[PDB]
């Protein structure tokens, strides 16, 4: 029924194998040429690879920034306010990156913020001209 | 035939 | 087996049904009720039984019926016909038996047999044992054609069969009980030391072997299942078919290789793509940061838009410095996968240059079983006498294996150095026509109601012919004959003055230099209590060696002892006879073998008997005269001892019905 495990053999082949007399040794040519020349595919993209690590020596450890621990607050001064204003026309409806921003609120109270104020600070408009862009 |  | 059951196993019959012979001569039992077939096999197989407990002595029927009882020995005829049934076709009674009944000198009828090997002794006993007149003519100056057997001194050892294939079934059990033969177990141990003459470590010797049985085993799923059985309207050869399959399988390591090192390169080129986007940020990061920091260089107070300004560009460097951290994340959880691959690099190549070596000697000794070159036999055919096997261990003659056909040739009528030119059949009877092969110019003409030729298949293919038939035999004869193939196996016999070899080892391997000489000296047996070696020369080698003289063949096999065993432990030999069996005359080979093209049903073409034509036209369709016996008329028993014998016992039995006519059928 089956080849016996670790013999291949299947009729495709065969038919190749058997097409002439050589029709052997040139199946098995291409292989080996089609073999040598992914070697050296491979051979360059490790030299082209090698070279991008390099390039990224040292990392981004001077670049880094120290973390600020903060307790999150709830009054909205009207310095923290005008951040926030800001932020929107910066950052829009990214409520995350908002309170990154302020770095006092929470995720929730931003989006809060947002109806409360949304009368008076304009925000409808505000996000019209964040949307242009 | 085979043999051994 | 055990009981009367297994009399009917060693007589290589099934022991709860009835063959077809069997239904030719008792076609009321086989037609009538189930009962009867019943007792008929027990008559059948307890008379087999009595004779194989005791076959040194004719097994009468007046005996028989002592032994069975009732209700099986109420009928006397039943027992009767059996009885003659077995004895006719030489299932008891045959060999060399002592006669309780002196035979009678009453001779009816004549026939000339060609040829005194086994398939010849065997008939010439049979007819001679149903008091027919029987005549050997036989061109060798001594009996058993390609049973032969060296002597000189205490130095014992054949240069023919020397291999009895084991016990289970096996008409030389019989015989081996009838003659003092000194029966030697194979020890399956059998070392093989390369060319260098080196051992060759088990690891490799059981790795090898493994892959050669797989290989075969490759071709019969090629065979049966693929139907790879013509190439070319050519038939396909064991040969070419494991070619192609060892060429697919260097083909797979080749396929497997190439699908590893571009799993490598998906990696690679997604490596790549990830320090792309980390260059790039890194970069982008440069800019950023410097930004920041110039914010945080105006100093307060600050209105609210250079405080939005320092803080912006602070989440936006954490924000890129999160896509950062997470992109060496990616690339170390990529950079292993290139240290996992690399160090799991598949099969390097399907066979070494060394392994490959080794593989040629597993086909020296298939080439060695069927005497013949792997391209010669049939992929389709070439294993179907392996369904038929003996039971037991092989074993070999140590006292010469010529011991049995001298045995069979007491009491019978041979005329040696006698070989025959012609044979003349007729509708009347026949003429054989022979020579003297010391002067050719003697002539003699035998005249006689049936010849039995038992000439080797090789001597029937000569052309032109070493032996004319008149008239001609018909074309379906003859196309047998081309179609069939007879191969070729030689030996040479290797006399010292010591033991310097292995003592416990019966057989050690030589591996050869190349492929095309897999087969030249490539298998040592040690089996007789003189220092005797055996040396084996098969495939492609064997037809070749024998252009080449005695002495520079005892050269190279020197050289390979010496290499096996040091220059120092091996003296020159002080007889040495090395065959030539292709060469030989009365042989022109050494046994037949599935040739491709050829096919089980040709063995039985060859043993059909011819009939000739009427001598008045419009007479009555006449008898056949002209008969076949010898390894190479016996479907499935081919090229063995056990074979000829069977086949001579075969056409004893057949021409003693045409002749003396079978009174156990109505
Ligand atoms: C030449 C040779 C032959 C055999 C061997 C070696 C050699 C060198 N043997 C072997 O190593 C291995 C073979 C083998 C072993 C196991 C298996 C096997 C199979 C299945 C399962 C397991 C194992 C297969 C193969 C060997 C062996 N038979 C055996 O069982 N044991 C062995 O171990 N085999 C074969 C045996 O050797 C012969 O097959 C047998 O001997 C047949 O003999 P016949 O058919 O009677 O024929 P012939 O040739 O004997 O008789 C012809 C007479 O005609 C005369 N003649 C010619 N022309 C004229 C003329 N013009 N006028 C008058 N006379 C004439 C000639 O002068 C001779 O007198």
């Amino acid at each position: 029924r089956k080849p016996p495990k670790g013999m291949f053999l299947s009729q495709e082949d065969v038919e190749a194998v058997s097409a002439n007399a050589t029709a052997a040794t040139t199946v098995l040519r291409q292989l080996d040429m089609e073999l040598v020349s992914v070697k050296r595919q491979i051979q360059n993209i490790k030299q082209t690879n090698s070279a991008l690590k390099e390039k990224l020596d040292g990392g981004i450890e001077p670049y880094r920034l120290p973390e600020v621990i903060q307790k999150c607050n709830a009054r909205w001064t009207t310095e923290e306010q005008l951040l926030a204003v800001q932020a929107i026309r910066k950052y829009g409806r990214d409520f995350q990156a908002i309170s990154d921003v302020i770095g006092n609120k929470s995720v929730v109270q931003v989006k809060n913020f947002f109806v409360n104020y949304r009368r008076r600070f304009n925000i409808d408009e505000v996000l019209q001209e964040w949307e242009a862009e | 035939p085979r043999s051994f | 087996p055990s009981g009367v059951e297994g009399a009917a196993f060693q007589s290589r019959l099934p022991h709860d049904r009835m063959t077809s012979q069997e239904a030719a001569c008792f076609p009321d039992i086989i037609s009538g009720p189930q009962q009867t077939q019943k007792v008929f096999l027990f008559i059948r197989n307890r008379t087999l039984q009595l004779w194989l407990d005791n076959p040194k002595i004719q097994l009468t029927f007046e005996a028989t019926l002592q032994q069975l009882e009732a209700p099986y020995n109420s009928d006397t005829v039943l027992v009767h016909r059996v009885h003659s049934y077995l004895e006719r076709h030489g299932l008891i009674n045959f060999g060399i038996y002592k006669r309780i009944k002196p035979l009678p000198t009453k001779k009816t009828g004549k026939v000339i047999i060609i040829g005194s090997g086994v398939s010849g002794l065997a008939a010439a006993r049979q007819l001679q044992s149903f008091g027919m007149d029987v005549t050997l003519l036989e061109a060798r100056d001594r009996v058993g054609g390609r049973v032969a057997t060296f002597r000189k001194g205490n130095y014992v050892a054949d240069l023919g069969a020397m291999v009895v294939t084991g016990l289970g079934g096996n008409p030389m059990a019989v015989v081996s009980k009838q003659v003092n033969m000194e029966l030697a177990k194979i020890k399956q141990k059998c070392p093989l030391y390369e060319a260098n003459g080196q051992a060759v470590p088990k690891e490799k010797d059981e790795m090898v072997e493994q892959e050669f049985n797989r290989l075969l085993e490759a071709t019969s799923y090629l065979s049966h299942q693929l139907d790879f059985n013509v190439l070319n309207n050519k038939p396909v050869s064991l040969g070419q078919a494991l070619e192609v399959v060892i060429q697919l399988q260097e083909k797979h390591v080749k396929d497997e290789q190439i699908e590893h090192w571009k799993k490598i390169v998906k990696t690679q080129e997604e490596l790549k793509e990830l320090l792309n986007k980390m260059v790039n940020l890194k970069e982008k990061i440069k800019e950023l940061h410097q930004q920041y920091k110039e914010a945080s260089e105006v100093k307060p107070p600050r209105d609210i838009t250079a405080e939005f300004l320092v803080k912006s560009k602070h989440r936006d460097l954490t924000a890129l410095c999160k896509e950062y951290d997470e992109l060496a994340e990616t690339q170390g959880k990529l950079e292993e996968k290139l240290q996992e691959l690399e160090a799991n690099p598949p099969s390097d190549v399907y066979l070494s240059s060394r392994d490959r070596q080794i593989l040629d000697w597993h086909f020296a000794n298939l080439e060695f079983a069927n005497a013949t070159p792997l391209s010669t036999l049939s992929l389709k055919h070439w294993d179907q006498d392996d369904d038929f096997e003996f039971t037991g261990s092989h074993l070999t003659v140590r006292n010469g294996y010529s011991c049995v056909p001298v045995a069979l040739a007491e009491g019978l009528d041979i005329k040696l150095n006698t070989a025959v030119r012609q044979v003349r059949y007729t509708a009347s009877g026949c003429e054989v026509i022979a020579v003297n092969t010391r002067s050719t110019s003697q002539t003699f003409i035998y005249k006689c109601d049936a010849v039995l030729c038992t000439l080797p298949l090789g001597v029937l293919k000569q052309q032109p012919p070493a032996v004319q038939f008149v008239p001609p035999l018909p074309e379906w004869k003859t196309s047998a004959v081309q179609r069939m193939g007879f191969g070729n196996l030689n030996k040479v016999v290797l006399c010292f003055d010591r033991v310097f070899w292995d003592p416990s080892v019966n057989l050690f391997g030589h591996v050869g230099s190349t492929t095309a000489s897999r087969g030249e000296l490539f298998l040592f047996w040690n089996l007789y209590k003189a220092p005797i070696l055996l040396a084996l020369v098969a495939g492609e080698a064997a037809g070749i060696m024998e252009n080449i003289s005695d002495d520079v063949i005892v050269g190279r096999c020197l050289a390979i002892l010496k290499g096996i065993f040091g220059s120092s432990a091996v003296p020159q030999p002080k007889e040495t006879v090395v065959s030539r069996w292709r060469a030989d005359p009365w042989a022109r080979g050494s046994y037949s073998y599935v040739a491709a093209g050829s096919s089980g049903n040709d063995y039985d073409l060859m043993a059909q008997p011819i009939t000739p034509g009427p001598s008045i036209p419009g007479a009555p369709q006449p008898i056949p005269r002209l008969f076949f016996a010898g390894e190479h008329t016996i479907r499935n028993y081919p090229a063995t001892v056990h074979g000829a014998l069977l086949s001579g016992l075969r056409e004893a039995g057949r021409i003693a019905d045409q002749f003396l006519g079978a009174m156990y059928t109505l």
